[PDB]
RNA sequence: UAUGCCAGCUGGUGGAUUGCUCGGCUCAGGCGCUGAUGAAGGACGUGCCAAGCUGCGAUAAGCCAUGGGGAGCC
RNA sequence: GUGGAAGUCUGUUAGAGUUGGUGUCCUACAAUACCCUCUCGUGAUCUAUGUGUAGGGGUGAAAGGCCCAUCGAGUCCGGCA
RNA sequence: GUCGGGUGAGAACCCCGACGGCCUAAUGGAUAAGGGUUCCUCAGCACUGCUGAUCAGCUGAGGGUUAGCCGGUCCUAAGUC
RNA sequence: AGGGAAACGUGAUUCAACCUGGGGCCCAUGAAAAGACGAGCAUAGUGUCCGUACCGAGAACCGACACAGGUGUCCAUGGCGGCGAAAGCCAAGGCCUGUCGGGAGCAACCAACGUUAGGGAAUUCGGCAAGUUAGUCCCGUACCUUCGGAAGAAGGGAUGCC
RNA sequence: UGUCCCAACGUUGGGCCCGGUGAACUGUACAUUCCAGUGCGGAGUCUGGAGACACCCAGGGGGAAGCGAAGACCCUAUGGA
């Protein structure tokens, strides 16, 4: 497939949301990523 | 209004070129061109620029290879940021 | 130790197939250490990364018996498996010995054995297919 | 055939995509018509009144 | 140390197709007991594997004679072929 | 007296029950238009480290003025 | 003899199809699969991609077949408790 | 697949060698769609993997895609707005 | 220039690609437009923007799955074989991941399958299933027929190696 | 010509034992049953007898009018298409 820059913007974002919360803020937060999306077993839009 | 020259993508790949191309990698505006970058990076650090290779990266970013010319040496330009 | 990587490199390096690729088992440890293409070729060098030899089919057996059928054996009807037709293609065969013949008559013209009337007449009997072979036209040329 | 796990193979189409306009994945983009929003079909948004109970 | 003679007539109860395999089975089973040690310790030099392996997984050998050799502080026999 | 039946005891599983309420549901009073001076909505950005939400818009959890407020804040 | 015609023949060439085994499977590998067998294979042929026709309407070498596992009138939500 | 060996707390299935095999219009090589980071490296094993795992398309963190002369871009097709 | 450890060949045959001709067929007639040529040469400057990773499948696609299904193109000239892009065997390349293993001569029973004396369809709704036959050449070929065909009719013989 | 007389032996993968992984169908209760009888006329459970020490492994499926599906047949509905 040929993706254009917008296509590409996208699925860019889309990795980054795909990061886990940083421990950090764990110990900020005294105690989960609800948006975890596995290219396999997930399917993004467009 | 958006600057032109974002910072100084350094990665090993990037020392690569720098010490054997004498290259710079830069991230940069996605909206600016080869020539935006090479002036933009000729009047922000005092070189001549000799050719720009661009690439909008999967990271939302746009990178850019500037190599100067030999006259210019980029190990020495980056070393003072 | 897992080699996987440099095996990749290596064969890429000795432009070879994977497969071929030979790490010598006594330095697996100097090979695992092999990170850049460099070090590769440096083990190379050394003989501790080689290539095997790629074979050949041996075409001796098919030699020996390529000269038993350029002589005329092994082709009797119990080595035959397609048509006759198949084996030699009649419109082919036709072209070869109308070229023959034609080219034989364009010689003797030239040459002056016969005139372009005797010739004419025998150019068209052939394209009418009178004539077996040359030996058969000559023949035939002899009254 | 059948219609039905054989038939999933060819499904490698597309068809509806992100809408410049509602942000939904619904952009017909053989039609350019979201299906969503009615964008390339209407200026006015898409709306029903079906979309809710009667009384609601 | 001696010289054995290993009957492999019993790797015929298994599949043919896998013949080698219950050899090499057999073969360490037999230097296990006759040299009074643990099949873990009987080690089997490749020699033996490519004897029992040489006409393919189907086709082993119904004898093989083996040199093995018995010691250490654990107990071990070492074999290769003849 | 194995396999085992009934009841209980100790521990567990499970999350009922009781207690609690940052949420709902309904009534009532007030109030009530926005947009080419580009709205509403969306997209993508924006943090020292920042994935989500909120805010904000390349001056990006913010800039300025006046009033309030006060020794704390990010 | 030459020529090389054909909704022509043989053909697991590629590809298309789907006759019998009422085999295997039948909480499957699979909400239509596996194997052997079998039919077509220069044509009314097969096929990719693009494109047109929309629901009492399409499309149909016609079986009430097909129109996204949905068809003697699709699907979704509403009428609707 | 088998015998040795490597690494490891742990090895039938992670890696090296030999021996033995499998694939030949494909189980090889290059690609369209589609996927969307799955690519490489390092660090890991609670999840995923029809057993195990020191391995991984898994988990975490980093890195990676450079064009006047390859595509788009331009033209016009059925047709569409 | 490059590349090769080295040698760093010469001729030939058959010849995919590619080029260029001739014939035949249609109650079927086999796009268009941009663009190029037409229309020289030197030197110099400019050539921005988007794609570019990887999979492309018995684990990266669709099918709820690391699904025995489905999914387009190019490589159709690797060797023996042979009519062959067929079988079978083997290179190059790839793989041991159509991914759980260990043990019993390993019984009954089941799935796939080999061979069964004498008989030979008695089996069964039915020869279902299985089997027989087979490639190539020579001889030879009935009824019928729309004169095309029937036909590989049938039937008979040959077939290796040196 | 193993379709049959009439079956036999063998080959491979299961089946059986062991390690690891690890579901579903189904369940008012009770339940070791058999022969008779009786009952809404087709009973493991009533009545009379008979038999019956408990547990477990493998089997081929006689019974639970076995499991699966609010019977397609038929009739009825001031039902539908
Ligand atoms: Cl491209
Ligand atoms: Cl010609
Ligand atoms: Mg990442
Ligand atoms: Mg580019
Ligand atoms: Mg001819
Ligand atoms: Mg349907
Ligand atoms: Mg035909
Ligand atoms: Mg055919
Ligand atoms: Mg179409
Ligand atoms: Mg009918
Ligand atoms: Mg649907
Ligand atoms: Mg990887
Ligand atoms: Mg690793
Ligand atoms: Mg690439
Ligand atoms: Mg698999
Ligand atoms: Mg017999
Ligand atoms: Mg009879
Ligand atoms: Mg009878
Ligand atoms: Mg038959
Ligand atoms: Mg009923
Ligand atoms: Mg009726
Ligand atoms: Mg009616
Ligand atoms: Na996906
Ligand atoms: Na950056
Ligand atoms: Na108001
Ligand atoms: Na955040
Ligand atoms: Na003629
Ligand atoms: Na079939
Ligand atoms: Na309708
Ligand atoms: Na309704
Ligand atoms: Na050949
Ligand atoms: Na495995
Ligand atoms: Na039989
Ligand atoms: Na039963």
């Amino acid at each position: 497939g040929k993706k254009s820059k917008a296509t590409k913007k996208r699925l860019a974002k889309l990795d980054n949301q795909n990061s886990r919360v940083p421990a950090w803020v764990m110990l900020k937060t005294d105690e989960r990523n609800h948006k975890r999306r596995h290219w396999r077993r997930n399917d993004t839009d467009e | 209004s958006w600057d032109v020259i974002k910072h100084p993508h350094v990665t090993e790949k990037a020392m690569n070129d720098m010490d054997f191309q004498n290259k710079l990698q830069f991230a940069v505006d996605d909206r600016a061109s080869k020539g935006e970058v090479a002036d933009a990076v000729e009047e922000q650090y005092d070189v001549t620029v000799e050719q720009v290779n661009t690439q909008n990266t999967m990271d939302g970013e746009k990178k850019a290879v500037v190599r100067l010319s030999e006259d210019d040496d980029a190990q020495e330009v980056a070393s003072r940021i | 130790t897992d080699l996987s990587a440099q095996k990749r490199l290596a064969a890429d390096v000795l432009d070879v197939g994977k497969n071929r690729v030979w790490f010598n088992p006594e330095r697996q440890g100097d090979i695992a250490d092999a990170i850049t293409r460099e070090d590769v070729r440096e083990l190379v060098d050394e003989g501790a990364i080689q290539a095997k030899d790629k074979k050949g089919n041996s075409r001796g057996r098919a030699r020996e018996r390529q000269k038993k059928r350029a002589k005329g054996h092994q082709k009797g009807a119990g080595s035959r498996k397609g048509k006759a037709g198949a084996r030699q293609n009649s419109k082919e065969d036709w072209e070869s010995r109308i070229r023959a013949q034609r080219t034989k008559l364009r010689e003797l013209r030239d040459e002056g054995t016969l005139s372009s009337s005797q010739y004419r007449d025998l150019y068209d009997k052939a394209g009418g297919g009178e004539f077996d072979s040359v030996a058969d036209l000559e023949r035939y040329i002899d009254a | 055939t059948g219609a039905g796990t054989p038939s999933q193979g060819k499904k490698n189409t597309t068809t509806h995509t992100k809408c410049r306009r509602c942000g939904e994945k619904s952009y017909h983009t053989k039609k350019k018509v979201c299906s969503s929003c009615g964008f390339g079909k209407s200026a006015k948004r898409r709306d029903y009144e079906w979309q809710s109970k009667a009384g609601e | 140390e001696r010289v054995v003679t290993i009957p492999l007539r019993d790797a015929r109860a298994e599949p043919n197709h896998k013949r080698a395999d219950k050899a090499m089975i057999l073969i360490r089973e037999h230097l296990a007991k006759h040299f009074s040690v643990d099949e873990d310790a009987v080690r089997l030099d490749p020699s033996i594997n490519e004897a029992a392996w040489a006409r393919g997984r189907a086709n082993t050998p119904s004898k093989i004679r083996v040199r093995a050799a018995r010691f250490e502080e654990e107990g071990e026999a070492i074999v290769e072929a003849e």
